[PDB]
């Protein structure tokens, strides 16, 4: 756009970036609150996955959370490269007051995960429940 | 063996006529693999230019669209042509690492083994009469097989079989080398095949005939054949420039048991015996190790021409006196 | 280049235009016949001595004074007869039908019609009857017919710039005429002085609208230029009998083509005929060349001698 | 450079009263013009830009170079399957460099045959002449020496000398060969003309002179000894190597026994003879002191000096030198100082020069130059092309390119954009832009040339170029081919009155089939209604759903209205009756205008109709 | 391409050349405006048409877009602007081939000078003349070519002295379709820029300084491949003057003077643009037209002289 198009609908994709809400979630993933709930959500006792329905709400819900750190851990690079430095950019040129919620440690959404270690174990016991979706 | 098969044709594409984008290219396309989009972005920059262009825009839509419909399927069937070919090449590197595998590790006797040797020499004569000068990876696999193979060896009919297809593929090779294909890793192990059979299968009626049919080959190329190797005698390669001169030596060798000689008289002709000579000096440079061996057959080919009447007037205009002279051997 | 012998006299050959946007050249033409009780129109296809194959052909009555393509399907034929017909070719049946035609073109009783030209939608045609006609495709009746027009007899046609076009005589008259114009005298007339040779081909240059050339009774090449006054640019001394047909290569117009009832086939090369070496393309035993047609590197002729003659190679 | 505005009339003559002299440029090169604002002066000039090329050679030129450029590929930019891209992209380029020149000398034959003026001619061939040196030099052995391609090198050297100048020329040859005051041939003449002959190595020429005058005659009479000299050398020369440096090392061998043999041998011939011998044979066997003595211009040295002495290039830069010490340049020709130039390591500064003699030459040389990479864009930086900031060769060659436009020849027009396009910098939107801009005045006139500019519109994505361009074609046949929104609607609404008024286009709607194809908006979609009805009208039931169709019609829709009652009144259930109470409700000049024709007051009809309707349906 | 009448009695002031360069409009004080074909047969020019447009003096002249029909506009003394277009179904040197599609009365003073706007604009024009007031029209409805309204009015020139024949006024538009809206104007000794604000009216963005005289002409050229504009000004002063104006007291744009050339020697009355803006020509007293090519420097240098 910028280096062979106009400067013309770069203010549209400028505006398209400021506006989606696809920053400020990414920027609250790398909160330890959200994964904590997530490990937490995700790691229940066997018996209750076991003698659960394959519609309960349980296992939606993991599925829902497994594809929802599937896309994290694919867009991560994505933002990282095209969202943070022109928020910054945007933000230090005009007037807009914001509050961080990430944290400068994780600088990837691994550091925040590789302090768990029953994730994989439970990872593995729920390949038993016969759930194609879900395995 | 039955994967080899060019009645295909995965190399030859019927190319459509392409009246228009021809001039669009596969430049920003190319690990042989041609993206799409590189091509989809310029024929539509080629078509928003048309359309401004104010000419005939709405009725010739259609046939670029038709162009685009039929160049996506093109560099598909390119992509896969080229799959298809590298897993051929692979699935033959593999053929053949097998079968030198088991000819070499094989302590069975070799009489009832004849059977599939010529079993196998006749699967591959068909396989090199039809990759002789098109490919040079895929010779390189068969060309080393059947190099060694000549080296490791009711009779009678056996030994025309044998004897006949030695002959055969004995065409192939002066043939490629009369061309200057493939790489000169390929050209050396042609000159290998061809020493021996010059060297053991003609060296008694029987042998006249061979030997009288076997120049008739020879004579058929003339100093097209003999530049080629000539060329490569002094040159980059260590072993491609020992195999072609220790080749020079059977050639003139057999030759002169067919006072004269038409061998010897096209080296003259192709300025060989002059710049020959002219090597001589410093040799004590040169000279187990591979410029060893290489002087050996360098020296040992001078000393076959001055065994013939003829050789002394060529050799001796060289002026061979003042050229040991310098070097200071002595 | 190489001869077919087909049996019946070719008075005409014309190439069947390529598609547009075609890279290939030329490989099917038409011929018509004339001479025999039966004459034929004839599409034939060269195959890649040539190899000829006959697609069809339909019974032409009268003799084929004249014929031109319309279109790629569409074939105008001019009869002794007076009548002008358009053909239709029918590839997927290799059939030919009569589309259209005008029984009265030309008429005293029957008077000949000498000569066509096309730009489709519209059709030229000139006669004995010194009448020329304008028809259009699908109308009924000539757009336009300049009766009397010519006291002479008219021998060709070409179109300058349409409606606007140009007819040779046989007293070696070029005459400008408009389908739009009032009365039956031509804009212009112009002439070589002294002989009055009769003159029996004309082409327009396919760039200059401006430059026609015309051939003669007396073998000649005349090149006219219309804004240039009522005598030839150039005359050039050339067969040694009528000239029959001329033609300007339509791509390189700086090479050009003339027959002969002598029995020769001229290649004239002037790379202007404003803004030269000429090569005889037929061998010495020739009878009358009718008529030609030149596209990109293809000739074809057809001659008395029941003969057509085709290069596909004119320039390698 | 000044040139007459018009050879005929021209419109001042004293200083009486300097008038006002006005300008304007045209879209065309070819047609400019020029007028005053006074009394008594009311001509109109036409002026075409001075030094203007209108020809067809010059087209074919062009076109002829744009394939060698688009042939080019990739290798028309140059890199700053490893060590082989260097060697093969000089080979391709090297190449480039020789079709270049070709064309070019095609060029300039067809301009010494058709011409009007032949100083073209003569400029051309010099910039030939220039371009063959810099090949010879540049484009054969990238850097090497002689030995790496004696065939090529030698060939191409050979090559530029004997087309520099045309010396000498059989004019000069009979010239001596027929003035005397002395015995047969053996004058400073005989030999200078047998030596020039040598040192361009022009061998073939050079045996003919001999076996010319005293071969056999003189020698194999007098002198026996000298005989043998100036026959086996003659032998030699007939097989001087052209393609082995190693030949030549023994060639060069043969030819210095020869001189030394007969440098001290039998003296039995005159006194001049004698050396006249010598000295052809010291200038065949490379005596660089008489290299120089026989030549008659620098180019003549040079070349000897490489074809007999010694082959190597690394002395090219002494060659030069002792060559113009013994004939400085000759500002003649505007060849000679840019061959010095390239020879002698300064190649750049040519291309505004050249610029001069011809702007497509020029621009493609620049071109090659960068290709090879004699010149690069040495900037480092405001969203565009045409400038300082790319190439030199991109500025010379987009400048063609514009040039090209205004030139109106709509065959080379494809040149241009597409010189523009293959522009090996600059953004894929800034050469939208500029395409954008220079399209519109593309000179189209068939079909095909605007499906052309379509197709161009379509490749680069210029839908409102496109709009503009059918826009401008738009301006009852043409509107049936067009067939916005306001257009369109007043379309509609003329096919309507039409229908109301009541072929082949209006079946389609409803060479045939391609037309059905091509058609494959709302406008359209009624006037097909509208036809439909009329069919059925033509062929009760089928009447009345006529009637409904034509209802509906009026209510999506005052004159349409006004029709659809004179069409009631003259057919004069439920549905029916509906239908004319929703027209009630609904219900000028023009329109009463209509109301007359169809007669040939009307509110008042369409309410007795309805009432008649009413009853009708009471009584059913 | 020889010299020709253009059939006028009183001197010509102005011609122009449509689009495609196959058509020319001239005006003179006879008050007729006469249009010639250039003949694709013969290659001469051959007059299509003459008429009387106005009750006086005829000064400027101008072509439509293609894209907008053939049109042509006309300014006189006699303090009118006069819009024509072509009615095809008429014969040529009729006198009827030209209907008015309107006046515009607007102007109290005489009119000097009318050019139309960049197509990418729409219908869109603007005359000036003694009252010093700029102004522009609309065609708002390209089908209505009669429905011309006035779009703007600005004061070009504030206090002109009731007692001047010499007066001068000229017009350009900023033909650049990828730039903002804006036009050149000469009044007198002063040359200024105007710029379509964001609020729908014409702003004065810059001066060109440096004129010692009165501006004979202007023109602005064809940006196509730069990135800024040039604009040149041939001045009574005897030179010919080429500025640089890039956009990056109140302005948004750069000014630059790139050239200064008085090889005229007296005053410069025409300066046109290349239809690439790759070539510049200017005439004068000298009885002479110079074309101008630009350097690599972007200095501009003097291909060619005329006479």
């Amino acid at each position: 756009n910028i280096s062979i198009d106009d400067a013309m609908a770069a203010t549209n994709l400028a505006t398209y970036v400021r506006l989606h809400p696809f920053s400020r979630v990414m920027e609250w993933l790398f909160n330890e609150k959200v994964i904590t709930s997530l490990i937490n959500t995700i790691h229940q006792d066997p018996i209750s996955l076991g003698s659960a329905s394959p519609d309960s709400p349980l296992v939606v819900s993991i599925l829902r959370a497994i594809q929802v750190m599937i896309k994290a851990l694919e867009l991560q690079e994505t933002y990282l490269h095209l969202v943070r430095p022109e928020v910054l950019r945007y933000q230090g040129e005009a007037g807009v007051r914001r509050k961080p919620v990430a944290n400068a440690a994780y600088s990837a959404f691994e550091d925040g995960i590789l302090s768990h270690l029953s994730l994989v174990v439970d990872l593995g016991k729920y390949c038993n429940l016969g759930h194609a979706e879900l395995t | 063996f039955d994967f080899i098969n060019t009645d295909y044709k995965w190399e030859e594409i019927p190319s459509p006529h392409f009246t228009y984008l021809k001039d669009l290219d596969l430049g920003p396309c190319i690990g042989v693999h041609y993206d799409i989009r590189k091509a989809q972005e310029i024929l539509a920059l080629k078509r928003k230019e048309y359309e401004h262009s104010q000419l005939a825009t709405p009725e010739f839509l259609e046939t670029v669209e038709l162009e685009e419909k039929v160049l996506i399927e093109w560099l598909t069937v390119r992509n896969r042509a080229n799959l298809l070919l590298t897993a051929r090449l692979n699935l033959l590197q593999a053929w053949a690492n097998l079968l030198l595998v088991m000819i070499e590790s094989n302590d069975f006797k070799s009489t009832p083994k004849m059977a599939f040797l010529l079993q196998a020499l006749q699967a591959i004569l068909p396989t090199l009469e039809a990759f002789s000068s098109l490919k040079s990876d895929e010779a390189f696999e068969l060309a080393r097989v059947a190099k060694v193979l000549l080296w490791k060896l009711e009779q009678f009919t056996v030994g025309n079989l044998i004897g006949d297809k030695l002959f055969q593929l004995f065409q192939l090779c002066l043939s490629a080398i009369s061309q200057c294909s493939g790489t000169p890793e390929l050209r050396s192990l042609y000159y290998s095949i061809c020493y021996r059979y010059l060297t053991a299968v003609v060296d008694t009626r029987s042998v006249t005939n061979a030997r009288a049919r076997t120049l008739k080959a020879i004579t058929l190329y003339g100093d097209r054949l003999l530049n080629v190797i000539c060329d490569d005698a002094y040159g980059s390669d260590t072993t491609c420039q020992t195999a072609a001169m220790i080749l020079l030596n059977a050639l003139v060798h057999t030759s002169r048991a067919s006072v004269d000689c038409p061998i010897i008289d096209a080296l003259n002709r192709l300025n060989f015996i002059g710049v020959l000579v002219d090597s001589l000096k410093e040799i004590l440079n040169e000279w187990a190790s591979p410029s060893q061996q290489y002087t050996s057959a360098k020296l040992a080919l001078l000393l076959q021409l001055c065994q013939t009447r003829q050789g002394a007037k060529y050799v001796l205009q060289a002026n061979l006196f003042r050229a040991l002279e310098q070097s200071g051997v002595f | 280049i190489y001869a077919k012998f087909v049996s019946q006299k070719i008075s005409k050959t014309r190439w069947r235009p390529l598609p547009p946007g075609s890279l290939q050249t030329a490989e099917t033409f038409a011929t018509g016949s004339w001479d025999n009780e039966e004459n034929y129109i004839s599409l034939w296809s060269i195959g890649d001595e040539g190899d000829h194959q006959l697609l069809c052909d339909i019974r032409h009555h009268g003799d084929v004074m004249d014929l031109q393509f319309f279109d790629q399907e569409r074939i105008v034929a001019a009869s002794s007869t007076g009548c002008v017909t358009v053909f239709l070719h029918h590839p997927n049946n290799q059939t030919l039908s009569v589309n259209q035609q005008w029984t009265t073109a030309h008429y005293h009783s029957s008077a000949p019609c000498t000569g066509v030209v096309c730009n489709n939608p519209e059709i030229v045609t000139v006669g004995e009857d010194g009448r020329i006609n304008l028809f259009r495709a699908d109308h009924k009746e000539a757009v336009r017919t300049i009766d009397n027009a010519d006291s002479s007899t008219l021998h060709a046609v070409t179109f300058l710039r349409t409606p606007e076009i140009l007819t040779v005589n046989s007293i070696g008259q070029l005459k400008i005429w408009d389908f739009r114009q009032q009365g039956n005298e031509p804009s212009q007339i112009l002439s070589l002085t002294g002989d009055r040779v009769p003159l029996h081909c004309v082409d327009r240059h396919p760039n200059q609208q401006h430059v026609v050339a015309t051939g003669g009774q007396d073998g000649m090449l005349s090149i006219w230029d219309v804004r240039q006054g009522t005598m030839p640019v150039s005359l050039l001394k050339a067969h040694e009998a009528e000239m029959w047909e001329v033609h300007f290569h339509p791509s390189n117009p700086e090479h050009l083509f003339t027959c002969s009832e002598d029995g020769s086939l001229w290649h004239w090369d002037a790379s202007s005929w404003l803004s030269i070496e000429i090569t005889s393309l037929l061998p010495s035993r020739s009878l009358s060349v009718n008529t030609l047609d030149v596209l990109g590197p293809c000739l074809v002729c057809g001659t008395d001698a029941e003969a057509i003659y085709v290069t596909r190679h004119l320039f390698s | 450079i000044l040139v007459p505005m018009t050879v005929n009339d021209q419109p001042i003559e004293k200083n009486g009263d300097k008038m006002p002299l006005k300008f304007k440029l045209g879209p065309l090169s070819y047609q400019n013009m020029a007028f005053i604002t006074a009394k008594d002066k009311y001509k109109l000039y036409p002026v075409r830009i001075p030094r203007l090329d209108t020809s067809k050679e010059f087209s074919a030129y062009v076109s002829g170079l744009f394939e060698i450029y688009r042939d080019l590929g990739d290798d028309r930019v140059f890199n700053v399957v490893n060590s082989n891209f260097a060697k093969e992209h000089n080979a391709t380029v090297n190449l480039a460099m020789e079709a270049i020149l070709n064309e070019l000398e095609v060029f300039i034959g067809r301009v010494k045959d058709q011409d009007g003026r032949v100083n073209r001619f003569y400029e051309l061939e010099e910039s030939l002449t220039v371009l063959n040196c810099l090949r010879t030099m540049y484009f054969i052995l990238d850097g090497q020496d002689v030995e790496e391609n004696r065939s090529e090198f030698i060939e191409s050297l050979l090559n530029w000398i004997n087309r520099s100048d045309g010396e000498p020329d059989e004019e000069y040859i009979e010239q001596v060969f027929s003035v005397a005051g002395k015995k047969v041939f053996e004058t400073q003449y005989f030999w200078k003309l047998l030596n020039q002959l040598v040192l361009r190595g022009l061998l073939s020429q050079a045996i003919g002179c001999i076996e010319r005058s005293d071969l056999l005659p003189y020698l194999s009479d007098t002198c026996a000894v000298s005989f043998d000299a100036v026959s086996d050398s003659i032998e030699l020369l007939k097989q001087y190597p052209k393609d082995s440096s190693s030949t030549f090392r023994e060639w060069k061998n043969l030819v210095l026994k020869l001189s030394q043999a007969f440098g001290s041998s039998a003296t039995d011939i005159s006194g001049e003879l004698r050396d006249y011998i010598e000295d052809f044979l010291l200038v065949i066997g490379g005596n660089q002191r008489k290299i120089l003595q026989y030549s008659r211009t620098w180019y003549e040295s040079f070349c000897g000096f490489l074809l007999y002495y010694i082959p190597s290039l690394e002395l090219s830069a002494e060659y030069l030198q002792m060559s113009l010490e013994a004939n400085v340049v000759d500002i003649t020709n505007d060849w000679e100082q840019p061959c010095v130039d390239i020879i002698s390591g300064k190649i750049h500064s040519i291309l505004p020069v050249m610029e001069s003699l011809d702007s497509c030459t020029a621009a493609f040389t620049a071109m090659i130059c960068e290709a090879k990479g004699l010149i690069e864009n040495i900037f480092e930086g405001l969203e565009d092309l045409f400038s300082y900031r790319n190439g030199m060769a991109s500025y010379m060659l987009n400048s063609f390119a514009f040039e090209l436009c205004s030139l109106g020849d709509k065959e080379l027009w494809p040149v241009a954009i597409g010189l523009i396009a293959l522009s090996a910098t600059g953004t894929r939107s800034a050469k939208k832009m500029v395409i954008a801009e220079l399209l519109p005045h593309y000179p189209f006139v068939t079909n095909d040339d605007i499906e052309w500019m379509l197709s161009i519109c379509v490749e680069w994505r210029l839908p409102e170029i496109a709009k503009e361009i059918y826009t401008t074609l738009g301006n009852i046949e043409s509107i049936a081919n067009f067939s916005l929104v306001k257009s369109y609607s007043w379309l509609l609404f003329e096919a309507s009155c039409m229908e109301g008024q009541k072929v082949l286009n209006a079946i389609v709607s409803k060479d045939d089939v391609i037309i059905p194809q091509d058609i494959l908006v709302t406008n359209s979609m009624r006037q097909t209604l509208a036809p439909y009805a009329v069919l059925s009208q033509f062929y009760d039931r089928e009447d009345w759903g006529q009637a409904l169709r034509l209802l509906l019609l009026l209510i999506e829709f005052h004159y349409l209205v006004l029709l659809v009652a004179k069409f009631l009144y003259p057919i004069f259930e439920d549905s029916v009756a509906t239908v004319i109470e929703v027209i009630e409700t609904k219900w000028s000049n023009l329109y009463e205008t209509i109301i007359e024709a169809d007669k040939s007051a009307t509110l008042l009809k369409n309410l007795r109709k309805k009432l008649n309707f009413k009853l009708c349906q009471a009584f059913m | 391409m020889q010299p020709f009448d253009s059939g006028h009695d009183d001197l010509v002031h102005d011609v122009v050349y449509d689009f495609y360069g196959r058509h020319v409009a001239t005006c003179s004080s006879d008050q007729h405006i006469k249009v010639f074909k250039l003949d694709k047969d013969t290659s001469n020019w051959e007059l299509s048409d003459s008429w009387r447009a106005h009750d006086s003096s005829i000064v400027a002249i101008d072509w439509a877009s293609p894209e907008y029909g053939r049109i042509i506009a006309s300014a006189s003394y006699d303090k009118t602007v006069k819009l024509w277009e072509e009615d095809p179904d008429q014969e040529e040197c009729s006198g009827r081939r030209w209907n008015k599609l309107c006046t515009l009365n607007d102007s109290k003073g005489s009119l000097y000078s009318v050019k139309f706007a960049p197509a990418h604009l729409g219908l869109k024009l603007a005359c000036l003349g003694n009252d010093g007031i700029l102004r522009l029209y609309d065609a708002l409805e390209p089908s209505d070519l009669r429905s011309w309204t006035l779009t703007s009015e600005m004061k070009v020139l504030s206090i002109p002295p009731a007692n001047h024949l010499q007066s001068d006024f000229c017009l350009s538009w900023c033909p650049s379709r990828f730039s903002p809206e804006k036009l050149a104007v000469s009044a007198l000794e002063q040359a200024i820029i105007y710029q379509r604000g964001k609020d729908g009216k014409l702003h004065v963005a810059a001066k060109l300084p440096g004129h010692k005289s009165l501006i004979r002409s202007i023109s602005w050229a064809p940006s196509i491949g730069r990135w800024y504009q040039l604009i040149a000004t041939g001045c009574k002063d005897g030179r010919i003057r080429i500025f640089k104006i890039t956009e990056k007291l109140q302005s948004n744009l750069q000014v630059e003077l790139l050239s200064e050339h008085d090889d005229h020697n007296g005053e410069v009355w025409s300066v046109s643009w290349n239809l690439t803006g790759t070539i510049l020509s200017s005439a004068g007293d000298d009885g002479k037209v110079r074309l101008w090519k630009a350097t690599y420097s972007n200095e501009f240098k003097c291909m060619s002289v005329i006479t």
